[PDB]
DNA sequence: AGCTATTTATAAGC
DNA sequence: GCTTATAAATAGCT
C-alpha cells in the first residue's frame, strides 16, 4: 500500500465481515 | 513528567494536541518493540477528535486487516473498560 | 528492567512468551491512556507468532472498523521501516 | 521544537 | 505469578 491506504477488495470484505457479524469485531 | 496527571481530557487545546502528537508516536513506538521482540503482527487505528485518521501497521496495513477478516472471533478482545477494572482492581491488593 | 535489551526478536521460548503478555497490557494501557486524555478513538489488532487474535477498542472494534472502511486514505501511515528510520536519526 | 524532574514501564529473577 | 533495580516515557516550560 502506498499511502497506506488498503485495497477496495480488502476493505469490502472487512466491511461484510462486521456487518455480516461475520467478524471478529462484532 | 514533572507532574503526575490524572486520565481525563487534556482542557487545553494547545497541550492536548502536544501530548497526542508525543503520545502517539510513543504508543507505535511500543508497538513496534513489541512486534520484533515477540514476532507478532500488529495494526494500530487512531481517529482524533477532528476525525483525522492516523495509522501503524507492523507489517502492511492491507495485509493485516485481510488476515483480521479471516478470524470469526478474537482469542482475546477488551476494550476501555476492561482496562479500567484490570487498574481499579490492582489499587486495591 | 535491569538490563537494557536490543530490539530483536527474543530466542528464549519461556521469556519471549512472558514478555509479550505484559508488554501487551502495557501497550492496550497506553493507548487506553491516549484514547481518554486526547479524546479520540483507537483499536489494536495484534497477532501472535501462533497466529492467535488479540484485540483492543478504545470504544467498540466494530464501530472504529467499520468508521476505517470509510477512508480511502489515512492522514498518515507508519510502519516499522519509518519508525526504525526515525529512531535512528535523532 | 529542545530541556530535566518524576512517574511509569519493565528486564531479571524467585 | 510477585519484587526490585534500571531503563523509558513524558509533564511542565521555554
Amino acid at each position: 500500500s502506498p499511502k497506506g491506504s488498503i485495497s477496495e477488495e480488502t476493505k469490502q470484505k472487512l466491511k461484510s465481515a462486521i456487518l455480516s457479524a461475520q467478524s471478529a469485531a462484532n | 513528567g514533572r507532574k503526575k496527571i490524572q486520565i481525563s481530557r487534556i482542557l487545553d487545546q494547545r497541550n492536548r494536541q502536544v501530548t497526542f502528537t508525543k503520545r502517539k508516536f510513543g504508543l507505535m513506538k511500543k508497538a513496534y518493540e513489541l512486534s520484533v521482540l515477540c514476532d507478532c503482527e500488529i495494526a494500530l487505528i487512531i481517529f482524533n477528535s477532528a476525525n483525522r485518521l492516523f495509522q501503524y501497521a507492523s507489517t502492511d496495513m492491507d495485509r493485516v486487516l485481510l488476515k483480521y477478516t479471516e478470524y470469526s472471533e478474537p482469542h482475546e478482545s477488551r476494550t476501555n473498560t476492561d482496562i479500567l477494572e484490570t487498574l481499579k482492581r490492582r489499587g486495591i491488593g
